[PDB]
């Protein structure tokens, strides 16, 4: 119950998660106030336990500059490679990749992962 | 839900799609008409024919 | 390091869960994650009830939704009904739907009385003391 | 095209827009720039044409090797003959007077595509 | 987590407002979602049970669900 | 080792050094090996706890990594080299069945 009902537009309403002070000491100065949509879209329940989804692949490892916390020879090494792939395909996107009028001849661009 | 980068780049191309059409008209107007020049813009020095 | 800690409190054991229907709850959903079906109202018993649209048309909004368009199959699962497939496979857990059922209508008729005195102290019976 | 909704009509603008930057951008040309007669529609047809039928010979044997390391050898040696005809293009049509000179300059590389590329791409498939 | 203890709130335009849902869900459900326009919201359901008990065993009770369906069909005409 | 059984290779035995002897010794393919010889335990001499530890290969890398259903399928070649590192689930599926072959017993 993160909702509350209202009298005025006798319906649920919600706002952002708040502290303590600003719930007990503003109470009456209360903004931002969005009508409470559910949890879920047809009533199901949603409490589930969560875990990791399985990874992605990769095309440029992290593991070639990873002793380092900081990625920045990473971020430019793998700008670098999305950057030739962008130049062997970039004038071609609107024609045959994502950027096609008609989904008929939608493709992936080539470069998504790198990007 | 399968989260494969390429589902996913399929469900994000849309949203992708207008960002980069605000993007591009916000770029094309303001930016090119306050900053370019169109029809090779020059410098040009007269100079008299001497006697 | 070795016996840094000096002590290790081995003797407090896991939290015993209590809850009514737990077993039965878990079991039924144990049996509709064998039947692989898309849609996730299935995993309340209720559902031929509370979504009866799973049956016959799959509409379960009056597009009253936001799901993002249909550009990929994973969308409007809950807009998709049933198949056969899911049908016979929904139906091979019948039985174990049936006393999930029959344990929550159990347990929803009970009723607190005046006879239980144990009321105010039933911590110690539902064994939360370690 | 004219009957859609609201998100629809957006994606059809926005997908309409991201194939016009060729036609904002031609406005601003360059005083300064080194101009060249481009090569005509015909001749990118032809020379388009001589490197499809390229790869109508590649295909077969690239499609038939399970390693990559293969396929991208037979890419570079390829490659290094087509990159010195392309040089050689490049600095004839550049140093072009007229689309006569441009013409000439893209039928002798064509010509040389379909000519010794050929027997060239054979030598190295027939290799691999 | 530090869940602290409220008791069903019983007040009355929330549970009007959960009993009109109720009333909704039980016609839309009663012909198996044959309706035109559906405005059942399950959910909501849910909470009729957490924070109207009063009207809950109203609802359980026959003769005040004999009463309640009565009134509901008189109101449909 | 942290998704093995053992909490030092060593432990593993002949299966895990046949596995540190296949791949190079940055090569993190190596553990992936090693769960293929956790697979293949007492699987590899029945006849179809053969099949049974490959299609565990096949479930831990659709597991690791996004998968689609006839991507391991198709996979032309199974053989693994010293290079071969876990950066895709044909990858991670090859080192797994390459060490369920390495598990003697």
């Amino acid at each position: 119950k993160c909702f509350f009902f209202d009298h005025g537009l006798k319906k649920y309403q919600m706002f952002e998660p708040e502290d303590m002070y600003t719930v007990v000491f503003e109470g009456w100065a209360l903004d931002d106030l969005i009508t409470f949509p559910g949890f879920t879209p047809t009533g199901r329940t949603n409490s589930y336990q969560i875990g990791l989804s399985p990874r992605q692949r990769t095309v440029v490892p992290t593991q070639t500059f990873y002793q380092m916390q900081d990625y920045y020879m990473l971020c430019g090494l793998r700008f670098e490679r999305w950057f030739r792939c962008d130049l062997v395909y970039h004038d071609q996107r609107h024609t045959k990749f994502d950027q096609v009028k008609n989904q008929k001849n939608y493709k992936t661009y080539p470069c998504y992962r790198e990007y | 839900t399968f989260g494969e980068l390429q589902t996913a780049d399929d469900y994000l191309h849309v949203l992708q799609l207008r960002s980069q059409n605000k993007w591009v008209k916000n770029y094309w107007n303001r930016s090119l008409q306050e900053t370019g020049k169109t029809n090779k813009a020059h410098v040009i020095s007269p100079q008299e024919q001497l006697r | 390091a070795l016996f840094f800690m000096a002590n290790t409190a081995i003797s407090v054991p896991s939290v015993l869960d209590t809850s009514p229907c737990m077993k039965q709850m878990l079991a039924y959903e144990d049996c509709v994650l064998d039947a692989n079906v898309p849609q996730q109202e299935v995993i309340h018993p209720q559902w031929p009830t509370i979504w009866p649209r799973l049956l016959t048309d799959g509409k379960l909004l009056e597009f009253d939704k936001v799901p993002f368009h249909p550009e990929n199959i994973y969308n409007y699962t809950y807009m998709r009904p049933l198949t056969k497939k899911n049908k016979q496979y929904l139906y091979e857990c019948e039985e174990e739907r049936f006393v999930f059922k029959a344990c929550l209508r159990k347990v929803i008729s009970l009723k607190k009385t005046d006879k239980h005195t144990s009321w105010d102290t039933a911590e110690v019976a539902n064994l939360q003391l370690t | 095209v004219e009957e859609m909704d609201t998100i629809q009509k957006m994606n059809y603008e926005a997908t309409v827009n991201m194939g016009r930057q060729d036609l904002i951008t031609r406005e601003y040309t360059f005083y300064s720039d080194y101009e060249f007669i481009p090569i005509q529609e015909d001749r990118k047809q032809q020379m388009e044409d001589a490197l499809n039928n390229l790869h109508k010979i590649i295909h077969p044997t690239v499609t038939q090797l399970k390693k990559k390391a293969n396929v991208q050898e037979i890419q570079d040696r390829v490659f290094r003959k087509l990159q010195g005809w392309e040089g050689e293009l490049n600095t004839c049509v550049f140093s072009a007077k007229n689309v006569r000179d441009s013409n000439f300059c893209a039928d002798r590389f064509t010509n040389r595509i379909n000519t010794e590329g050929v027997e060239f791409v054979k030598q190295i498939l027939r290799e691999y | 987590m530090e869940v602290k203890y409220r008791g069903p709130s019983d007040d009355k335009l929330e549970c009007e407002f959960l009993e009109n849902n109720l009333l909704s869900c039980l016609r839309e459900k009663s012909v198996q979602d044959n309706v035109a326009k559906m405005t059942c919201r399950p959910e909501f359901l849910v909470w009729f049970f957490l924070e109207c008990p009063t009207k809950a065993a109203v609802y359980h009770d026959p003769k005040g669900l004999r009463n309640i369906f009565i009134q509901d069909k008189i109101k449909q005409k | 080792m942290a998704q093995t059984a053992h909490q030092n290779r060593y432990q593993g035995g002949l299966c895990y050094a046949q596995c540190n002897e296949l791949f190079s010794f940055w090569n993190p393919s190596i553990q992936q090996c090693w769960k293929g010889c956790d697979f293949g335990v007492g699987r590899v001499n029945d006849p179809e706890g053969r099949i049974e530890a490959q299609q565990m290969c096949k479930r831990w890398a659709a597991e690791l990594y996004w998968t689609y259903k006839g991507e391991l399928d198709t996979i032309k070649d199974l053989r693994v080299h010293a290079d071969m590192y876990p950066t895709t689930p044909q990858n991670v599926y090859r080192a797994c069945l390459a060490g369920v072959r390495r598990q003697k017993f």
